[PDB]
RNA sequence: GCGAUGUGUG
DNA sequence: TGAATCTCTTCCAGCACACATCGGGACGTACT
DNA sequence: AGTACGTCCCGGAAGAGATTCA
């Protein structure tokens, strides 16, 4: 379901910026989930081009 | 018209054509002056007749009930169905006497034709309103549904041209408030759906 | 420490001023009004404005109204620019005084800078792709935004008092952006589905309806006319009814 | 017959139903509630009295000491309403309290040592209420809504469906007191009765049963009836009851008297039942196995050894049977179960019980209540004692007890406040019966269960909370009580009480900000009713039906006046004739019905009271005798309309009006309109805005007069009499001798509140509407208020309107207006903005109020005075300066005209902290108010003396008259006026002692008021001196406002246009406004058309009369004409003559007419097409109400003649030059270097998440990148951008979003590391 | 409060209306509302209102008749067992005043002026249930009790 | 130069 | 013994405005 | 005298009981 595929996405900052924060950020923090951008919401956050 | 215009001659001519459409439209529209007056909504002569006949039918079913031939349930159901039939008859009557009433000589004697009663014009145009709305102006405005989703056993006799008696208007009130309230909660849940979708794609 | 990180997660939250649970770091991130939903997936923006809208049907739909005062306040940078280009004020400050005084030359320069610089319009319930479009302004008296009528239905926006906002691309690339992908010309079809979206509406269509419909008998009955030109001629003369059965040549 | 003043404009009216009960005092709720809150009433009964008698007496820890209430008083306030608003402090009032403080006779039986009753110690101050029903917290005028909440009591809900998926209904019950702890019962699909206290967890209700010190056996006896097995000679015959069989189908042997009556494999017949009952055969032999499916009721033990064989609530088996048989027992009690009549619910519950005693019962209760903590016997004992059985922490009001018992089919309308064993028991019985099918659930939203509170209830409750706050520390310090060396004020602290009530009236979902931008607005918002607020439901949690309107709001709550948007139904407006019951329900009026007569006897009713009757709808053609002209008639009985017989009815409607609100009643021709736009119109009408020139709405209703009168915006003469002094500022009236006081009344003075501030920044002003030397009747207007004329409600204006699309400029709803309007100013509103400038003595020194500001020009230097303030009345534009303030170091600190507002200044108030030198202008304005108040009180006493000597003269008309010996000497030489032996000499002696008295009195009053104005009022800490300045723009009108009629026909005035270009008529006049016909059918609100037609008629009557008058024709023609005018119509209650009018009178009436004969119309009994037609035919206008026109452009004839008439339109507050606003580059927020929000703060728009989505959807990229990076976040890049712009280099350099940088630092503050990387 | 007994012809007619609606009128109104909502999209637009209201009604009825088609039990019996008047019988009854009254008895979901318009769950029926050519039928209307004589029993 | 709650606008 | 089926309890509920109020009290003193 | 300055603070859904066919 969407409300999940959101969460488990490759990226995280999106999830972080969607529907809840703590769950995602924590799971990341233990994952050491190095994260590329490769995504609109991402670059929007960092504000470079899309 | 506009659409085929596009698909056949590209884009620039299409847009310039659209703006010319609007110009010439407003122009001749004003130049015409399609107003709306009270006299412009004809009450069907047969309306009184038909609704009286319906009243008599209601009385007949009421006699059947009081004589124990039917239970209140099918009583309710019979009554509603027959009122609905009556409603449709009235709708046919009004739509006829509007769309055609214009009947005039030709240098001969007479002939009927499509009307010019501004309200039917505004409808058949397709500007706003339709058979439905012109109905709720001329004929009865059908039946109204209580919050139960049930439907009241006594319809709106009259229309907007005539005056609604209190109880009627009071009914149609919640009839409409239901949706007028609904729209808020609806908007909310819809927006949530939208957001969720955007953050899946 | 628990409070510090996430007040309100462990038993009774601790309150702040009188009775309402004070905000926390968690709060400052999550929620409708944390940093993400509050200042990054969207945010406030310079070089903008908002007003109420009206109609002004004299506008080739590749344009739209814009309030004079409003503009003059908007493009002030560009104004200062062209100003000291033409050399009417040494310092920026002097030009600031110039604009404030609102002298004559100012307006001409303003027209100059606007002439071909698209701007963006937005409505509040920004539902779908149409929800923001662009135009070329034409400077108008009054204090409201005049807006082409057709584009209403695209905006799902009647004139019941709706407010619309305006933005202005500051950069050159973005000017191209607007003029390429946001100028309503380039949107006759909703990407949703194939229907057109430039459908006329109530007034104009009432017009056309009345404009093409036969009666049976009226002034000028069944005469003959070479040129639609001369038809319009008859009509303006009134020497012949507007709608009337007739044989005419056409091409 | 009519009042003299009325005659000035005798509004004609249509209508058939004779109104029988006039409109009540529309502020009834507020005034009654508050008056009831505050009064020295005996015998307690719902007041401060009640709160006290609840809290007091406070007793020691039996420490031979106690404190109790005696009396209390409220001293007159320290200010008045007006000056109070001016200053800012609340309109509070003292609260003195007499307390008897006693110490029992120590070391003795209960007696006394000594008592002290403190001299009415004051416990802080609470607000009063305006005569017009408002409040004043902080220089403002606020209102308290009334709450509509689930009435305390007991209820029985379904929760059908959505739980357990079982397709099985459920049933729960709830008891909610007025102040205590909720208590609910419910079930689970396994049919198990659970109690829960306050939604914590779930328990087996039998837990609380046994908690009420009952025995299992008694409990079973209670919840179930008996089944007797007698162990006879053998075979153990059962006792039977025939009625116990119809809900049964027994398929085994059923015999009696040897004869079988139901064979094995049959069912039970009512005929079987009748035969048996006629036979009366109860003791019958039974199959031994039939017992197998039964359960013991009582306990049985081994009679020999006293040893237990089986405990109660235990199924049965043959072994058990044998063991009890050999024991010797003979009687067996069992439970009459069933699957349709009675279920084993309680029994299986008791099975599920974990515990089996009062002790462990209380244990489990305390365990659910306070988790973790170890138990303790007496602890939990006291706990459960402190949840349903004590005054302190649990209570229903009489309201509770009443509705409670009424639900339980009890008898006593009164009872205790605490619960009972019997209470809980009977509640459970009711619930069980419901489960069994007999009985009915009760829908929440039926108004019979909602309840209306009011300011009274609110104050009472919250003040009680204050007293329970204080009593804690009270008893605390009493504990340390020593011998009498103290006094109660030592052991009491007002400060908590004050604080609590203060917070209540200040911050609430109720204590909100009155919308005093229209008399109609006030009168509405004083009646608003909300389900919000404490104890009330909340928006996000709000359900669905609760929002919907129930078929019993009828005539008790408006069905149509409610704001749309984020919440609806939750703000139900309160009906017109509505009232509040003794107990506090929506009570409504009706007309009593005899056998066949509609008597004029009014009669009020509750909601439930209604249901058991049948009610006749208003518009029912009666004939002069209380008899309906039909025999079957539309009526309503129980939420259901129907047609019933003649002699069945019970009560009739009072007036057609009785089912809408004031906020609706003012909608002419409502009936011909859908609810949707009807609503929207009602609201917008609320959002009206006063004008410069009230103009008597042509097509009115009839409610107006009442609206105006009640809304205290205008000024009604208290007593009736004769004009003496008019003046645009004040009005003073002599009184007729009859209504005079028993002596020395004098005359009356009405100060007129002149141009001043609203709460929506909208001019409020008064204008006299009488003339010198003129009669006035008690209870009549004297000076119209804002948007009022001649004592009638006048929101917008009337205008000549025409329906035709015109060059598109009315595209959607774009109402086009003609320069004629902006000529006559006839929408020129007037606004006011209260601008504040103050200073505070701080580090680096205090600050200045002077013109000594450098780095400025004579432009600023001029308009300011020499003392540092703008002169009264300077035409100041933007950028100007009003006050001179400076930062010592010494930069500016001036208060300056907020940009974009033009306007002028009307007044300057200056408060100052007592103890600072008042500057030159301070002294000047000081003396100005000083001299003006002095002149005011001088007016007071001087014209008081004038009336006084005129009354002495009136006394000397007869009796001891000395004309020349009276007028030679000055009018004061009257200490021994020679008079006869009547009481007139005593009267003059009264007036003379009053002379000396008033001398001294006026002296003291003057000096007191002098001190009042002289003192420097207490203010904030560190504050120096308040200088408030008022401004007054004259915002005219311009394309972009929002006008609308009264039928939702909103509009945005699009393009003002010149007289020429308007359509016009052959007669010559232009028209004024053009709406859009294509808006009529869709929004199915045909009404505005009717309104327009009837108007055209009105203005026709007008123009006709106006011509007649300009001819200077003599009166007779006018008499004939106006008489004809009013006379037309089928039938009216308005049968007025003309003969009894005087010549001079009538002329005045015409002259008031000439603008147009005003027609009103009741909300449903109103006029009809035919009478409209006949009025027109009286006029000289075309029957159809359509005319030829002419486009000024074309100068030729439109086709299809169109509609022109007069519509009554209104302007709203949403003015463009307020809305319109832009920003290029201004401030920036401090936390996030981002732009600010709003206009007032000179900020910019918000590009929203959805807009980001949008731009993304377009390939447009540079747009969004620019619009997130440059336009907002990087300071560095922002500057780079601005510079590169000034050099035309349209370019950008992104850098990084400082906000995101902030996110980084924030998460990093959390225990999480986050970093960027290389590339 | 309900009885699933059904006559064959009525069941046929039920299927018939079902198809007529879900196959012809629904698609018509569908196209209609589509063209009406070709970006009209106005809550106030009472055209859209009434159209969706017709939708709501037709949907309620289709769901009702759907649940019916599910639950309803057909008994299309021959004229074989006769004499008793249990069901599906053309019956005439007479009054003291001679009030002739003829009708066939069918299922609740068949009460129309079409063929035969007397219920089976009706009180009259309950009396008529099991009687013969010459019985004295009695009922208790909310107006009180009354009686009739049987005069005819016929099948098909 | 912030945040809470309320009111109203679409 | 262990795999199903209840049941407490954390997380989210549209967007954009406009305006409005209000923001610690309490407890105790070295002085003012 | 009385205080401005001190400290003091309804829907879903998924997890951990917890209950029942073995
Ligand atoms: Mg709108």
């Amino acid at each position: 379901g969407i409300t999940k595929a959101s969460l488990a996405t490759e990226s995280f900052i999106s999830a972080a910026s969607f529907q809840e924060t703590t769950r995602v950020l924590t799971e990341a923090a233990v994952a050491g989930k190095r994260d590329e951008l490769r995504g609109l919401k991402e670059n929007v956050i960092v504000g470079r081009l899309i | 018209m506009l659409n085929t215009c596009y698909r056949i001659l590209g884009l620039k001519p299409t847009v310039i054509f659209a703006d010319q459409i609007m110009y010439t439209g407003f122009a001749y529209a004003a130049r015409s002056g399609a107003s709306v007056g009270i006299d412009d909504m004809v009450i069907p002569e047969k309306k009184h007749e038909i609704i009286s006949e319906a009243e008599a039918e209601v009385a007949e079913i009421q006699e059947q009930f009081q004589s124990g031939l039917v239970t209140a349930g099918e009583r309710y159901n019979k009554v509603i169905d027959i009122w609905a039939a009556a409603n449709d008859r009235v709708s046919k009557a009004m739509m006829d006497n509007l769309q055609t009433e214009t009947v005039i000589n030709r240098d001969g004697q007479e002939e009927k034709q499509v009307s010019f009663n501004s309200i039917y014009m505004m409808a058949d145009s397709g500007a706003r309103g339709s058979a439905a709305q012109i109905r709720q102006l001329a004929g009865m405005r059908g039946l109204m549904a209580k919050p139960d989703g049930s439907i009241i056993e006594t319809p709106i006799t009259a229309n907007f041209r005539e005056g609604l008696n209190v109880l009627q208007y009071f009914i149609s009130t919640h009839g409409a408030r239901k949706g007028l309230a609904d729209t808020a909660l609806k908007t909310a849940n819809s927006g949530y759906l939208t957001r969720r979708l955007v953050d899946v794609a | 420490v628990d409070a510090l990180l996430d007040n309100g997660r462990r038993g009774r939250a601790i309150t702040g001023s009188n009775k309402r649970p004070l905000k926390s770091l968690a709060d400052m991130i999550k929620g409708k009004q944390g940093r993400f939903r509050q200042n990054l997936l969207g945010k406030r923006v310079d070089y903008s404005g908002r007003s109420v809208i009206t109609v002004g049907p004299y506008l080739r739909l590749h344009q739209c109204g814009l309030p004079k005062k409003m503009a003059l306040e908007l493009f002030k940078p560009f104004i200062y620019g062209k100003l000291e280009l033409r050399g009417l004020a040494t310092t920026i400050k002097a030009a600031k005084k110039m604009v404030e005084r609102e002298e004559a030359v100012v307006w001409d320069i303003l027209d100059e800078v606007i002439r071909e610089h698209p701007v963006l319009l937005n409505r509040a319930p920004t539902l779908h792709r149409l929800g923001i479009q662009a135009f070329e302004p034409v400077l108008i008296e009054g204090k409201a935004i005049q807006l082409h009528p057709l584009v209403c239905a695209a905006y799902n926006a009647d004139f019941d008092g709706d407010q619309m906002a305006v933005h202005v691309p500051l950069t050159l690339e973005a000017q191209l952006e607007a003029r390429a992908l946001m100028m309503s010309t380039n949107n006759i079809l909703s990407p949703a589905n194939g229907e057109p979206i430039i459908v006329p509406s109530q007034d104009v269509v009432l017009g056309l309806y009345y404009m093409t419909r036969d009666c049976v008998n009226a002034k000028g009955e069944g005469m003959v006319l070479t040129g639609p030109k001369e038809a319009e001629r008859l009509y303006r003369s009134g020497l012949a009814s507007l709608h009337a059965r007739v044989k005419v040549r056409i091409t | 017959v009519y009042s003299y003043t009325e005659k000035k404009r005798i509004r004609k009216d249509f209508g058939k139903r004779p109104q029988v009960l006039d409109v009540p005092y529309l502020l009834s709720i507020q005034l009654d509630s508050f008056q009831k809150f505050i009064e020295q009433d005996p015998e307690g009964q719902y007041g401060l009295e009640a709160a006290f008698r609840s809290v007091f007496p406070i007793q020691s820890y039996s420490g031979n000491s106690e404190l109790q209430y005696v009396s209390y008083r409220l001293g007159e306030p320290v200010f008045d309403v007006q000056e109070c608003q001016i200053r800012g402090v609340t309109y509070s009032a003292p609260l003195r309290v007499k307390l008897r403080l006693v110490i029992y006779e120590r070391e003795a039986p209960e007696g006394t040592v000594k008592d002290i009753k403190e001299q009415e110690v004051y416990m802080g101050e609470i607000p009063l209420m305006t005569d017009n029903g408002t409040f004043v917290i902080n220089g403002t005028e606020r209102v308290i809504v009334s709450q509509l909440h689930r009435s305390p009591g007991v209820f029985f809900d379904s929760d059908k469906g959505k739980t357990h998926s079982s397709g099985k209904v459920l049933y729960n019950a709830r008891i909610i007191p007025y102040r205590g702890s909720w208590l609910d019962f419910e079930f689970d699909p396994k049919d198990n009765l659970f109690v829960r206290i306050d939604r914590r967890r779930k328990l087996p209700a039998t837990i609380i049963l046994r908690a009420l010190n009952y025995t299992t056996e008694q409990i079973l006896d209670l919840f179930f009836e008996k089944v007797i097995f007698e162990i006879r000679d053998n075979k153990l015959q059962m006792e039977l009851v025939p009625e116990r069989l119809r809900g049964e189908t027994a398929s085994f042997d059923i015999e009696a008297n040897g004869k079988v009556y139901v064979e094995k494999g049959r069912r039970i017949t009512a005929r079987h039942i009748r035969q048996l009952e006629k036979d009366d055969v109860k003791l019958i032999e039974v199959p031994v196995e039939y017992i197998a499916g039964k359960v013991v009721a009582k306990d049985y033990i081994d009679e020999s050894t006293g040893e237990l064989i089986c405990a109660a609530n235990m199924e049965l088996s043959l072994d058990l049977l044998a063991k009890l048989s050999q024991s010797g027992h003979k009687r067996i009690e069992t439970l009459f179960t069933n699957d349709l009549d009675h279920g084993p619910y309680i029994s299986e519950t008791l099975r599920v019980d974990p515990t089996n005693d009062r002790l462990s019962a209380l244990v489990e209760i305390y365990r659910m209540m306070r988790p973790g903590e170890p138990p303790t016997r007496e602890a939990a004992e006291s706990l459960f004692e402190n949840l349903f059985f004590s005054e302190d922490r649990y209570d229903l009001s009489a309201v509770g007890r009443m509705k409670f018992n009424r639900s339980l089919l009890r008898e006593e309308i009164e009872g205790s406040g605490i619960l009972s064993k019997d209470d809980i028991i009977d509640v459970m019985k009711k619930l069980i019966d419901i489960r069994n099918g007999k009985g009915e659930v009760d829908d929440i939203d039926h108004l019979g269960n909602r309840r209306i509170r009011s300011v009274g209830e609110m104050a009472e409750n919250q003040f009680r909370v204050g007293l329970v706050r204080v009593e804690r520390a009270v008893k605390e310090r009493l504990s340390l009580g020593d011998l009498d060396t103290l006094m109660p004020q030592d052991m009491i602290n007002a400060k908590p009480i004050s604080a609590a009530v203060k917070e209540f009236f200040g911050s609430s979902q109720l204590s909100q900000f009155m919308d005093q931008n229209n008399p109609l607005s006030e009168i509405t918002h004083k009646r608003r009713i909300s389900a919000l607020g404490p104890g009330g439901l909340t928006r996000e949690r709000a359900g669905f039906e609760v929002r919907d309107v129930h078929p019993t709001h009828y005539g008790r709550v408006c069905p149509i006046e409610t704001p749309e948007g984020p919440n609806i139904g939750l703000i139900n407006s309160l009906s017109v004739y509505a009232q509040t019951n003794e107990y506090g329900f929506l009570e409504t009026p009706y007309r009593k019905v005899t056998d066949g007569v509609v008597t004029d006897e009014i009669h009020y009713l509750s909601a439930i009271e209604e249901g058991n009757y049948v009610i006749a709808q208003a518009n029912s053609n009666l004939d002069e005798e209380g008899h309906f002209v039909e025999d079957l008639v539309t009526c309503r009985s129980k939420g259901e309309s129907s047609l019933f017989s003649r002699d069945q009815v019970d009560y009739m409607d009072v007036s057609t009006q009785q089912v809408v609100s004031v906020g609706a009643s003012l909608i002419p021709f409502l009936e011909h309109d859908d609810a949707n736009r009807a609503l929207m119109g009602a609201n917008m009408q609320r959002q009206a805005v006063p004008t410069l020139r009230a103009d008597k709405p042509l097509v009115g209703t009839g409610m107006e007069r009442a609206v105006a009168v009640d809304s205290g915006v205008t000024a009604v003469a208290k007593r009736g009499g004769v004009v003496q002094y008019v003046d645009a500022s004040r009005i003073v009236i002599k009184v007729n001798e009859d209504e005079m006081y028993p002596g020395e009344a004098g005359i009356d003075i009405y100060n007129l509140t002149k141009y001043t501030r609203s709460n929506q920044n909208t001019c409020i002003n008064q204008m006299p509407c009488v003339s010198l030397g003129e009669p006035v009747e008690r209870g009549d207007v004297l000076a119209d208020g804002p948007s009022t004329d001649l004592g009638e409600l006048a929101l917008g204006q009337n205008m000549r309107v025409a329906f035709m699309p015109w060059n598109g400029y009315n595209f959607e709803d774009s109402i086009l207006v003609s320069e004629r309007v902006v000529q006559e100013d006839r929408f020129t509103t007037i606004h006011i903005q209260e601008l504040a400038c103050v200073s505070r003595d701080t580090k680096l020194g205090p600050e200045e109020i002077t013109a000594d500001i450098p780095n400025v020009g004579e432009a600023a230097l001029s308009k300011l005075d020499e003392s540092g303030i703008v002169y009264i009345g300077a035409e100041v534009t933007g950028g100007d300066i009003l006050v001179g303030k400076v930062t010592p170091k010494v930069k500016d600190s001036s208060l300056r005209v907020p940009n974009g507002v033009s306007g002028t200044v009307i007044d300057v108030q200056v408060f100052t902290r007592d103890g600072v030198e008042k500057d030159k202008r301070a002294l000047e304005i000081e003396e100005m108010q000083l001299k003006q108040a002095k002149k005011d009180l001088s007016e007071e006493l001087q014209i008081l003396e004038a009336g006084l000597f005129s009354r002495i003269r009136a006394v000397l008309v007869a009796g001891g008259v000395e004309a020349e010996k009276l007028d030679k000497l000055p009018r004061d030489r009257w200490l021994e006026l020679g008079l006869t032996d009547e009481e007139k000499q005593n009267q003059l002696e009264q007036l003379a002692e009053q002379y000396d008295e008033l001398k001294h009195e006026f002296e003291k009053k003057l000096e007191a008021k002098r001190r009042k104005i002289t003192q420097g009022d207490d203010l904030a800490p560190g504050v120096l001196k308040i200088v408030k300045v008022y401004l007054a723009v004259k915002r005219r009108i311009q394309p972009g406002d929002k006008m609308a009629g009264r039928h939702g026909n909103k509009g945005v005035i699009s393009k003002i246009n010149p007289i020429e270009d308007m359509p016009y008529d052959e007669n010559g006049t232009p028209v004024d406004i053009v709406l859009n016909p294509l808006g009529v059918p869709s929004r199915m609100n045909i009404g505005q058309i009717l309104e327009t037609h009837l108007g055209m008629a009105a203005k026709g009557i007008g123009d006709k009369i106006n011509a007649m008058l300009k001819q200077q024709q003599e009166v007779a023609k006018l008499r004939e004409f106006i008489q004809r005018a009013y006379d037309l119509g089928a039938d009216v209650r308005q049968k007025v003559d003309l003969s009894t009018f005087s010549d001079e009178e009538v002329m005045r009436l015409a002259e008031n007419l000439r603008k147009g004969m005003p027609i009103a119309t009741p909300v449903f009994d109103g006029a009809k097409e035919a009478e409209i037609k006949e009025l027109l035919k009286l006029g000289d206008l075309p029957t159809s109400g359509q005319i030829r026109l002419y486009d000024g452009r074309t100068g030729e004839q439109f086709e299809r003649p169109v509609t022109v008439g007069y519509m009554y339109m209104l302007k709203l507050n949403h003015l463009v030059d307020d809305k319109m606003h832009a920003r290029s580059t201004g401030s920036y927020s401090l936390v996030t270097q981002q732009p600010l929000g709003g206009k007032a703060q000179f900020g910019g728009q918000r590009f929203g998440e959805m807009e980001v989505w949008a731009l993304e959807a377009y390939g447009a990229a540079y747009t969004l990148q620019e619009m997130l990076t440059v336009k907002s976040d990087d300071v560095n890049g922002r500057t780079k951008m601005y510079k590169n712009i000034v050099d035309g280099n349209h370019q950008m350099e992104p850098g990084m979003p400082e906000s995101f940088n902030v996110l980084l630092k924030e998460i990093r503050s959390l225990g999480i590391n986050i970093e960027l990387e290389d590339e | 409060m309900k009885t699933p007994l059904v006559t064959r012809e009525g069941y046929e007619k039920l299927k018939q209306e079902l198809n007529y609606l879900w196959r012809e009128e629904r698609p018509e109104v569908t196209k209609k509302v589509t063209w009406a909502a070709s970006l009209g999209d106005r809550s106030e637009n009472a055209d859209y209102q009434y159209n969706k209201k017709r939708l709501r009604e037709i949907d309620r009825r289709v769901r009702y008749l759907t649940k019916c088609m599910e639950n309803l039990k057909i008994v299309d019996y021959s004229p074989q067992q006769e004499g008793k008047v249990f069901f599906g019988a053309w019956v005439e009854i007479e009054n003291d005043d001679g009030v002739t009254h003829r009708f066939r008895i069918v299922g609740y979901d068949e009460i129309f002026g079409r063929k035969d318009y007397i219920s089976i769950d009706s009180p009259m029926a309950r009396a008529l249930l099991k009687k013969e050519v010459g019985d004295l039928a009695v009922v208790n209307t909310p107006a009180g009790e009354a009686s009739w004589y049987v005069n005819a029993i016929e099948y098909v």
